[PDB]
C-alpha cells in the first residue's frame, strides 16, 4: 500500500499496529496447516521394507508398491494421479511445505508394507510377521462369514480382485473429472489471489490508481486526503481478503481431521 | 438498399501488446450483425451526420474515392478538415475552404482563408477505415487486406492497426465523400461491450459481443 | 531485534520473524525519441527586415520542440525580461501555440512596452493586454538599421484620442482633419498625416538607436498542448536495481535483454493485472524486460536466552549471490528455502527440533542444520510359513489434554 | 445501494469489483445447502414399497 | 469541526472493533467443535469400552 514511497509511510505509521495482527494471522494459519500435514501423515515411528521376494498367495500388488525405476520411487498410481491434476510480484510470498514428496512417499509406502506383512498389529505395539492368507481368513472371520470359505475359494478371490485393480487403474487413466476437488481448491486460492492483486488498478475515486503521479503532479494539502482515500480501501480489500482466508483454512482444518480421523480407523484395521 | 454488417469492424483500441489472455474491454464500437446503408452511386453523395465516428469500406481496385471531407457548416466560416490522395502522399488540410457543389478529384479549391495547418504523409482491394474522435484527438484506422472466404460479400474476420492520430481539436457534425468526373458502405458504432481473444503473438483472432444473446 | 519485536527481556527456544529487506536502487534512468523536431525560430530573429511599429509584424508558432535555455544565455540581446515566468523553467512547460510580434523601435521606447504603462506607442501604436504577456526580448540594432538602413523606412503613428485596445493595428492611413467644429472652427485645415518618421543618424545617442523588439505571447489550456520543450536523456544500464522513466512510464525493476517480438505500432507490454513486462526504447527500438528487484523477510533461529546468546539468521527466497555484521560470516548454506547463515552443515540425520522448511531443520547441539530423518528402519523377516506370537504384555497410562471452554467477555459498546 | 440511479452506478464501478466476490459466496453457500440436503436424504438407489 | 474529528475517531474504532469481533466468532467456533470433540470422547471412552 506504499510501493516505497516516504509520504505514504509517514501518513500510514499513525494507523496503529494493523500489519502486526494481520502478520500474527497469516503465520498462525500456516502453521496450522504444517501441523494438519504432519499430524495425519506421521503415524508409524519405523519405515518398514518389503520383502525382496514376494509371494502373497497368488495376489499381485504390482501396480501399487513403489517402483523403483523411477527416481521419484512413485507407484504407478500416484503418477497418474500426479500426471492427472494441474494448476512474488509486490511484496505477495509463497512459503514451501516442510514435508516434500519424497518422504510423504516414503510414509506411504511405509504404511502399506505394514498393513500388507504385518496387518492390525503394527499399529499397537511392534509388527508381527504373518502370511497374507491367514491374514485374509482373519479379516473374514471379522465379518461373520466362516474362516471355511476362504481357502476353499483362493483362485477365485485373487482372479476378482486382479481385475478389479486393473479396471480402476484404466478407470483412473481414462476417465478424467474424477478429482474434481483437489482442482477447485488449487483453482479457489489462485483466483483470489489474482483478485487480490487485481484490486490495485482500482481508483477508489481519487485522481489516478498510482501513488507517484498524483505526487508528482499537485501539492500537499489535496494530496493527502488523496492518498488517505487510497490507503483506507486498500486495507479494507487487504482485510476481506485475510478474512476469506481464514474461512477456508478452517474448513480445510476440519476435513484434514476428518480424513485424519478415516486413516486412523481403516487403514489401522478393520471397521 | 441495406445490407448485414456479419462480424467485421474490430479494432486495437489501445497501445498494449498481450500473449494468450483473454480481455473483455467496453468501448465504442460496431455492434455485430447490424445494418449498413449500401450505396451505388455510379452512372450521388449526400450528406451523412458523423454522429461520434463511422465505419467506411469500398470494393474498386483504383482510384476513383479519393477524398473525405469533413465539417460542421461546410463553409468558410469554420474550419473543415480535407483528406484526399494522390498516390505518393497524403495531404491532410484542416483551414478554412469554402462550399463545392461538384468537386472532382483524382491522380473544388475555392479560398483557404485563415489556414492554421498541414500534414503530410505516405476478388478485389477493401479499404476498411474507422474515423473516431475524442477529446480533441481524431484518430483514423485503415486496413488494406482483403480476405476473400467468400465472393461478392465482406465476409470474414479483420482487425485494424492505427494509422494517425491528429491534436486538431475541433468540433465537426457533417461528412462527405469526393468523387472523380465522368460502392462504399456506411456504418454508425454505438458503445457496446466486447471480449477479444489474443494469439501468442499479440493478434486479435476473436471477438464476442456481450449484449447480443444468452450464449454471449 | 528479537527481544524488540517480541517486547521482552526473554526470547524461548525457535524461530521468529523480525523484518524484512530489500535491495535499493542505485541510479536513475530516463530516455525519450531519437529525433528532436526542432522549431523554425531562427528566421524570426535573424529576419533580414522588420516593419514599422504601427504596422508590426505577425507570426503563429505551434506544433514545436524549441529550447529557450540556448537562447536564454544568449548574450546577443539587450534586454530579455519576463512578467510572470522563469526564463530556466521555460523549458518544462508545455503551451497550445504561441504569437510572435515583431518590430523596430527608438532607444529610449522600450520602456514603454508592458501591461498597464503609458506612452504614445504603448496605447496608440500596441497595446499590451492587461494580464500576462509571454516576454518582450530587445536587442541593439545599429548596425544593420542606424547604419544602412533606410532614413525614413520606420514609422510611428502619432494620432491621439484613439487608444488602441489590446493586440489591435490600425494600418489604415487616414489624414486626420476632423472637418468639424473642434478644429479651427474649420474644415480641410489640421490635415496632418497620423504617422511620422523617426530621424535617426549614426551614433546619435542611446535613446534614439534602433532596438529590434519582438513579442512572445503564449497560448496555455486552451486546447491540447502542440508545442514543448525538449527533454534531455541518458544511456541505459542493466542487470542493475535502477529506477526508470520511459517516455513518461515510471517504475522500478531490473533490465534484461528480452528475445520477444512487437507489432510495430505497439508502445509496451504487460501479461496480467496491469503489471508491465516489456518496454521498447525509443532511441534504439529494442525489446526490453522488467524483473522486479529481489526482496524478503528475514528470520532468525534461537535456542533460547536461557541456554546461550548466539543465533543463526536465516533469510528467506533469496539466491545468495547478494546478501549485503552478518555479512559473511559463517559458512553460508543456500538451500531450497533460501539463504541460512550462522550455522554448520552436518552429513548425519536426527530428530527434527526447530522447523526450517523444505525438509530441513536446525538444532543446537553451535548450530547445526541438517536433514530430517524419518525414524527407524528396519526390514520384518516376511515368510509364508512363519507367525511370531507375543508371551508378555505391560500395562501402560497415556495422558491427553482437550480445551473445552474460554473466557466470556464483554466489551461496552458506547463507552468505548 | 443505488437504487435503480445513473450518477450511483458511475460512481459504484469506479470502487473496484467487490460485488462479485460478494455474489459469488452467496451462490457458493447456495449452492452448498443443495448439495448438503440431497446428499443427507438420498443414501437408497431404488424406491420400496 | 470538532465534529468532522469526532467522526474521524469514531470510524476508525468502528473497523477496530469489528475486527475484534470477528476474530472472536471465528475462535469461538474452533473452541466449540474442540469441545464436541472432548465431549464424544468423554460419552464413548468413559462410560465403556471402545
Ligand atoms: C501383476 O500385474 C502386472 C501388470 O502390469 C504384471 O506385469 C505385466 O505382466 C505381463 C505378463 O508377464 C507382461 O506382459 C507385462 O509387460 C507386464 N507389465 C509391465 C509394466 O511390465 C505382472 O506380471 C503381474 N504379476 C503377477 C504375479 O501376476
Ligand atoms: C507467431 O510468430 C512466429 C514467428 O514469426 C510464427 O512462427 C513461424 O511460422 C511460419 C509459418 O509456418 C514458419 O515458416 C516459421 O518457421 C515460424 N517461425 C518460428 C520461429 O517458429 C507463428 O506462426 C506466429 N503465430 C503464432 C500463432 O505463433
Ligand atoms: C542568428 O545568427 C547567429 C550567427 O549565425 C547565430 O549564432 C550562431 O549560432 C550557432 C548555433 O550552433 C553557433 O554555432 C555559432 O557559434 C553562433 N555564432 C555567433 C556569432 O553567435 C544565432 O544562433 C542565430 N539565431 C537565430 C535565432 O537565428
Ligand atoms: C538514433 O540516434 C542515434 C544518434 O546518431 C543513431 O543511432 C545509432 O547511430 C549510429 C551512427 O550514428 C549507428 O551506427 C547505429 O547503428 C545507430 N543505432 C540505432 C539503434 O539506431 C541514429 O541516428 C538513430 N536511430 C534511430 C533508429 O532512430
Ligand atoms: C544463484 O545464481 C547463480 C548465478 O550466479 C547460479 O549459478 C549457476 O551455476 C551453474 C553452475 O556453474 C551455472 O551453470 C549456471 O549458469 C549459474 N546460473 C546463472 C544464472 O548463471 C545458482 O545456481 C543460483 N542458485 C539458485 C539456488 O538459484
Ligand atoms: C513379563 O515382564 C515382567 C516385567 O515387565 C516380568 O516381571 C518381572 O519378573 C522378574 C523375575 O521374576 C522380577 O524380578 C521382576 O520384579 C518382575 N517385574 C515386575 C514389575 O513385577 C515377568 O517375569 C515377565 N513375564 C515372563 C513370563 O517372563
Ligand atoms: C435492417 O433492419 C431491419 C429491422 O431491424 C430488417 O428488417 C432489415 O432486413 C435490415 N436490413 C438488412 C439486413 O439489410
Ligand atoms: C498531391 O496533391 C496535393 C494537393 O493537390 C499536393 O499538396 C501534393 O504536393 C501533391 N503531391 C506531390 C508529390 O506534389
Ligand atoms: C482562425 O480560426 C481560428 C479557429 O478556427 C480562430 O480562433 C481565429 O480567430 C480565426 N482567425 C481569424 C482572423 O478569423
Ligand atoms: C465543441 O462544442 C462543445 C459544445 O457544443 C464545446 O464545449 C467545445 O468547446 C467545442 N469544441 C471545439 C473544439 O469547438
Ligand atoms: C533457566 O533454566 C534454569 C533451569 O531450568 C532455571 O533455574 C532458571 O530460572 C531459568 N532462567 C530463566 C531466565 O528462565
Ligand atoms: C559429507 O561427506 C562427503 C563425502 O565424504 C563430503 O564430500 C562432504 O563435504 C561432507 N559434508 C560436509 C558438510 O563436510
Amino acid at each position: 500500500i506504499c510501493g516505497d514511497s516516504t509520504e505514504c509511510s509517514n501518513l500510514l505509521l499513525q494507523y496503529g499496529s494493523f500489519c502486526t495482527q494481520l502478520n500474527r494471522a497469516l503465520t498462525g494459519i500456516a502453521v496450522e496447516q504444517d501441523k494438519n500435514t504432519q499430524e495425519v501423515f506421521a503415524q508409524v515411528k519405523q519405515i518398514y521394507k518389503t520383502p525382496p521376494i514376494k509371494d502373497f498367495g497368488g495376489f499381485n500388488f504390482s501396480q501399487i508398491l513403489p517402483d523403483p525405476s523411477k527416481p521419484s520411487k512413485r507407484s504407478f498410481i500416484e503418477d497418474l494421479l500426479f500426471n492427472k491434476v494441474t494448476l512474488k510480484f509486490n511484496g505477495l510470498t509463497v512459503l514451501p511445505p516442510l514435508l516434500t514428496d519424497e518422504m510423504i512417499a516414503q510414509y506411504t509406502s511405509a504404511l502399506l508394507a505394514g498393513t500388507i506383512t504385518s496387518g492390525w498389529t503394527f499399529g499397537a505395539g511392534a509388527a508381527l510377521q504373518i502370511p497374507f492368507a491367514m491374514q485374509m481368513a482373519y479379516r473374514f472371520n471379522g465379518i461373520g462369514v466362516t474362516q471355511n470359505v476362504l481357502y476353499e475359494n483362493q483362485k477365485l478371490i485373487a482372479n476378482q480382485f486382479n481385475s478389479a485393480i486393473g479396471k480402476i487403474q484404466d478407470s483412473l487413466s481414462s476417465t478424467a473429472s474424477a478429482l474434481g476437488k483437489l482442482q477447485d481448491v488449487v483453482n479457489q486460492n489462485a483466483q483470489a489471489l489474482n483478485t487480490l492483486v487485481k484490486q490495485l488498478s482500482s481508483n477508489f475515486g481519487a485522481i489516478s490508481s498510482v501513488l507517484n503521479d498524483i505526487l508528482s503532479r499537485l501539492d500537499p494539502p489535496e494530496a493527502e486526503v488523496q492518498i488517505d482515500r487510497l490507503i483506507t480501501g486498500r486495507l479494507q480489500s487487504l482485510q476481506t481478503y485475510v478474512t476469506q482466508q481464514l474461512i477456508r483454512a478452517a474448513e480445510i482444518r476440519a476435513s484434514a481431521n476428518l480424513a485424519a480421523t478415516k486413516m486412523s480407523e481403516c487403514v489401522l484395521g478393520q471397521s | 438498399a441495406y445490407t448485414n454488417s456479419f462480424t467485421r469492424g474490430v479494432y486495437y483500441p489501445d497501445k498494449v501488446f498481450r500473449s494468450s489472455v483473454l480481455h473483455s474491454t467496453q468501448d465504442l464500437f460496431l455492434p455485430f450483425f447490424s445494418n449498413v446503408t449500401w450505396f451505388h452511386a455510379i452512372h450521388d453523395n449526400p450528406v451523412l451526420p458523423f454522429n461520434d465516428g463511422v465505419y467506411f469500406a469500398s470494393t474498386e481496385k483504383s482510384n476513383i474515392i479519393r477524398g473525405w471531407i469533413f465539417g460542421t457548416t461546410l463553409d468558410s466560416k469554420t474550419q473543415s478538415l480535407l483528406i484526399v490522395n494522390n498516390a505518393t502522399n497524403v495531404v491532410i488540410k484542416v483551414c478554412e475552404f469554402q462550399f463545392c457543389n461538384d468537386p472532382f478529384l483524382g491522380v473544388v479549391y475555392s479560398s483557404a482563408n485563415n489556414c492554421t495547418f498541414e500534414y503530410v504523409s505516405q476478388f478485389k482491394n477493401l479499404r476498411e477505415f474507422v474515423f473516431k474522435n475524442i477529446d480533441g484527438y481524431f484518430k483514423i484506422y485503415s486496413k488494406h487486406t482483403p480476405i476473400n472466404l467468400v465472393r461478392d460479400l465482406p465476409q470474414g474476420f479483420s482487425a485494424l492497426e492505427p494509422l494517425v492520430d491528429l491534436p486538431i481539436g475541433i468540433n465537426i457534425t457533417r461528412f462527405q465523400t469526393l468523387l472523380a468526373l465522368h460502392a462504399y458502405y456506411v456504418g454508425y458504432l454505438q458503445p457496446r461491450t466486447f471480449l477479444l481473444k489474443y494469439n501468442e503473438n499479440g493478434t486479435i483472432t476473436d471477438a464476442v459481443d456481450c449484449a447480443l444473446d444468452p450464449l454471449s | 531485534e528479537t527481544k524488540c519485536t517480541l517486547k521482552s527481556f526473554t526470547v524461548e527456544k525457535g524461530i521468529y520473524q523480525t523484518s524484512n529487506f530489500r535491495v535499493q536502487p542505485t541510479e536513475s534512468i530516463v530516455r525519450f525519441p531519437n529525433i528532436t523536431n526542432l522549431c523554425p525560430f531562427g528566421e524570426v530573429f535573424n529576419a533580414t527586415r522588420f516593419a514599422s511599429v504601427y504596422a508590426w509584424n505577425r507570426k503563429r508558432i505551434s506544433n514545436c520542440v524549441a529550447d529557450y535555455s540556448v537562447l536564454y544565455n544568449s548574450a546577443s540581446f539587450s534586454t530579455f525580461k519576463c512578467y510572470g515566468v522563469s526564463p530556466t523553467k521555460l523549458n518544462d512547460l508545455c503551451f497550445t501555440n504561441v504569437y510572435a510580434d515583431s518590430f523596430v523601435i527608438r532607444g529610449d521606447e522600450v520602456r514603454q512596452i508592458a501591461p498597464g504603462q503609458t506612452g504614445k506607442i504603448a496605447d496608440y501604436n500596441y497595446k499590451l493586454p492587461d494580464d500576462f504577456t509571454g516576454c518582450v526580448i530587445a536587442w541593439n540594432s545599429n548596425n544593420l538599421d542606424s547604419k544602412v538602413g533606410g532614413n525614413y523606412n520606420y514609422l510611428y503613428r502619432l494620432f491621439r484620442k484613439s487608444n488602441l485596445k489590446p493586440f489591435e493595428r490600425d494600418i489604415s492611413t487616414e489624414i486626420y482633419q476632423a472637418g468639424s467644429t473642434p478644429c479651427n472652427g474649420v474644415e480641410g485645415f489640421n490635415c496632418y498625416f497620423p504617422l511620422q518618421s523617426y530621424g535617426f543618424q549614426p551614433t546619435n545617442g542611446v535613446g534614439y538607436q534602433p532596438y529590434r523588439v519582438v513579442v512572445l505571447s503564449f497560448e496555455l489550456l486552451h486546447a491540447p498542448a502542440t508545442v514543448c520543450g525538449p527533454k534531455k536523456s541518458t544511456n541505459l544500464v542493466k542487470n542493475k536495481c535502477v529506477n526508470f522513466n520511459f517516455n513518461g512510464l515510471t517504475g522500478t525493476g531490473v533490465l534484461t535483454e528480452s528475445n520477444k517480438k512487437f507489432l510495430p505500432f505497439q508502445q509496451f507490454g504487460r501479461d496480467i493485472a496491469d503489471t508491465t513486462d516489456a518496454v521498447r526504447d525509443p532511441q534504439t527500438l529494442e525489446i526490453l524486460d522488467i524483473t522486479p528487484c529481489s526482496f524478503g523477510g528475514v528470520s532468525v533461529i534461537t535456542p533460547g536466552t536461557n541456554t546461550s546468546n548466539q543465533v543463526a539468521v536465516l533469510y528467506q527466497g533469496v539466491n545468495c549471490t547478494e546478501v549485503p555484521v552478518y555479512s559473511t560470516g559463517s559458512n553460508v548454506f543456500q538451500t531450497r528455502a533460501g539463504c541460512l547463515i550462522g550455522a554448520e552443515h552436518v552429513n548425519n540425520s536426527y530428530e527434527c527440533d526447530i522447523p526450517i522448511g523444505a525438509g530441513i531443520c536446525a538444532s543446537y547441539q553451535s548450530i547445526i542444520a541438517y536433514t530430517m530423518s524419518l525414524g527407524a528402519e528396519n526390514s520384518v523377516a516376511y515368510s509364508n510359513n512363519s507367525i511370531a506370537i507375543p508371551t508378555n504384555f505391560t500395562i501402560s497410562v497415556t495422558t491427553e489434554i482437550l480445551p473445552v471452554s474460554m473466557t466470556k467477555t464483554s466489551v461496552d459498546c458506547t463507552m468505548y
